[PDB]
């Protein structure tokens, strides 16, 4: 879910 | 996290995509991204 | 490899002579 | 052939001897310019003639950007009155196989073998383009954008490369194009030198009346089919 | 044909392609410019041997 | 909630052929936090009309229409509609031209002069006997497809034959010797 | 009550022209006085077809249908319809005759042979140039009125023009000198 911190 | 899946799937493509979009600064970046991804296949897969 | 990765039209004065000169052949 | 073949008699300069009168040549210059106007073609080359028993079909071919596109054919009996000929398909290729004989000037003529003479015109012009439409080696450069353009830096063939059939290409779908050295029969192409050997003339034997022009010193080239419009099936006997 | 009162009578044989005949109405001349062959609607049959 | 307004906006053939753009000024019934005002925040909505959009193609602007105190605005500017032309009738990616051919030209060789939406002029041969059900297809020269603007459909050329209104008895003999034999 | 037995009364234009009699077998479906039993004689309903009856006029039989357990039926054998005669179709009070005509006779006049429903042969002269959108009214020659069996409607003679399938160059010059002038 929390791609906002993960990958961007 | 889901990073590894999308580590493998996209990689260089999104990088070149937003690099070109930031350089060009079009009026509609999202449509530009979609068209660029289409063109990116049309060069790579073919 | 680098080359890999509502339109108006204008035309020359050479067809108004051609417009004019078809009457020669009619 | 292009408009440069209609400012001077390039057709009769090949020594085939069949071509256009200066009447038809000037009329064709004005009419093909008007065809390039009315039909937005990149170029409008004079395809040639289908010599009929009543009147001759003067044929023109539209060229797109994008020159290997399915080129758009036009016909005219009185030269100037150009009309958009329909495109060709495989059914219309198979349709005219039962018919033989010389073309009639009226394209409304009917054969009982019905079959319209317009369909014959369409199919025979398509067959001639797929078989014996010539492009010299390097005149067309496959652009990286999936489109064929004129190789506008093309220098004419060296005289060593003049004599080889490998230096000439079929102007159709397929250096991208197919060469003439596989165009069976092996002797099906006649190469000869005219006009001080500043002129290469390459005539089809399978489709008589075709004569391909080329000046090795420059990029002046072109092909014209001025002839009867039948296929020489007797070619292997005649060779 | 655009100026018919100065036309020249053209003749196309249809038996020997490239064969031509011409005349202004007073004089005439002939000319062959073909491959030297006779036209035939049927394909060329090699002749059968003797019986 | 209140429905979106299914506004109809008329586009001629060249607008849907070349892919024009259109502006439609919208209502001024936008509410503030007070929930009794009537103001406007975005005067104009713009639609990038692409080539080949068929009739009935719905373009919807969520959260842009009229709004009450406790409902979500929405609007369907616009349903694609076609203006009358001189003349091609819009069907599924095909153009239907009507040529008022005269009789005598219908029965013999004829050439039909078709101005297109490209501002290109066509001389289409008609070598068939034009009876009043005949049509010639000029393929690959209709309007662009909505799924592919490079490719275009087929142009249909129908014929409205103009029969003669009066014939001399000589013309009656002319016709009787010609047609009934 | 139980719904009507909706049935189509099949009648050709000759029969509605003259009138006839038709019998419909209900037959063995009414509930008898045994309280209850479906076994019934082969009961029959006759319809006296009067001349000039229109398509869709309702013939209704009260209490003649499949009677239920104390339920009032009705054998509604009612639609007057519609058999396409070999020579005529029917609009309101009007027979529409289609005459296949060759183009030479269409343009240079003819006489149309109409065989009526009354078994009369009508030689109707056609001396106007027959347009594709052309008809002649032969008044008083249609079907009889339903409101008046002495009065009659109008016969419409439409034309299906048969163009030629082949024309020689002589025939093309023939037509060109004839029509296009």
């Amino acid at each position: 879910r929390d791609i906002e911190v993960g990958f961007l | 996290m889901d990073t590894a899946y999308l580590k493998n799937c996209f990689g260089t493509g999104l990088t070149q995509a937003l690099a070109e979009v930031a350089r060009v600064r079009p009026s509609d970046p999202i449509e530009y991204l979609a068209h660029w991804l289409y063109h990116y296949r049309s060069i790579t897969v073919a | 490899d680098v080359k890999m990765a509502h339109n108006e039209y204008e035309m020359l004065p050479a067809y108004e002579i051609a417009e004019t000169q078809k009457a020669l052949f009619l | 052939m292009d408009a440069d073949s209609l400012l001077l008699s390039l057709e009769l300069a090949s020594g085939s001897g069949q071509g256009l009168s200066p009447d038809r040549r000037a009329s064709l210059l004005t009419s093909l310019m008007l065809v390039k106007r009315d039909y937005r073609f990149a170029r409008v080359l004079f395809w040639g003639r289908i010599l009929g028993l009543v009147a001759d079909y003067y044929i023109a071919q539209g060229l797109s950007e994008d020159q290997l596109a399915p080129r758009k054919t036009l016909y005219s009996l009185n030269c100037t009155e150009w009309s958009l000929l329909p495109p060709a398909t495989e059914e219309m290729a198979m349709q005219i196989s039962v018919v033989s004989g010389r073309f009639m000037g009226d394209p409304s003529h009917e054969y009982e073998h019905q079959i319209k003479e317009e369909t014959r015109l369409v199919s025979i012009i398509d067959q001639i383009d797929k078989a014996v439409a010539i492009i010299p080696r390097g005149a067309l450069f496959k652009t990286p954008f999936g489109v064929t353009h004129v190789n506008r830096t093309f220098e004419g063939l060296p005289l060593s490369e003049v004599r080889k059939l490998s230096s000439y290409f079929h102007f159709r779908e397929a250096d991208f194009l197919d060469s003439l050295e596989y165009d069976i029969p092996r002797g099906s192409w006649s190469i000869q030198m005219e006009r001080g050997n500043a002129l290469v003339v390459l005539r089809s034997l399978l489709w008589p009346g075709l004569t391909f022009y080329h000046a090795p010193r420059t990029k002046n080239y072109g092909y014209i089919y001025v002839g009867t419009g039948e296929k020489n099936m007797d070619l292997p006997f005649m060779l | 044909n655009l100026i018919p009162q100065y036309a020249i009578a053209v003749l196309r044989s249809n038996l020997w392609p490239g064969a031509y005949a011409f005349s202004n109405g007073k004089k005439f001349e002939n000319f062959y410019i073909g491959w030297g062959h006779k036209y035939c609607v049927e394909n060329y049959t090699p002749p059968s041997p003797p019986p | 909630q209140d429905p979106p307004i299914e506004r109809d906006l008329y586009l001629s053939l060249e607008d849907l052929f070349f892919g024009c753009t259109k502006k439609i000024k919208i209502s001024r019934r936008v509410l503030n936090e007070d929930r009794y005002s009537s103001t406007i925040k975005d005067k104009i909505l713009t639609i990038d009309v692409r080539p080949g959009w068929r009739q009935g193609t719905r373009i919807t602007f969520e959260k842009e229409g009229d709004q009450g105190p406790n409902i979500i605005p929405a609007d369907i500017i616009f349903i694609v509609k076609e203006k009358l032309h001189p003349r091609f009738r819009r069907e599924h990616d095909n153009l239907f031209f009507v040529y008022p051919i005269p009789l005598g030209k219908a029965l013999t060789c004829c050439t039909v002069e078709v101005k297109t939406l490209d501002d290109r002029l066509l001389n289409i041969p008609i070598n068939d006997i034009v009876h009043p059900k005949y049509f010639k297809i000029v393929p690959g020269e209709g309007m662009p497809l909505p799924e592919n603007p490079s490719k275009k459909g087929d142009l249909f050329i129908f014929f409205d034959i103009q029969f003669p209104t009066r014939l001399t008895p000589q013309k009656k003999q002319m016709l009787r010797q010609a047609l009934l034999t």
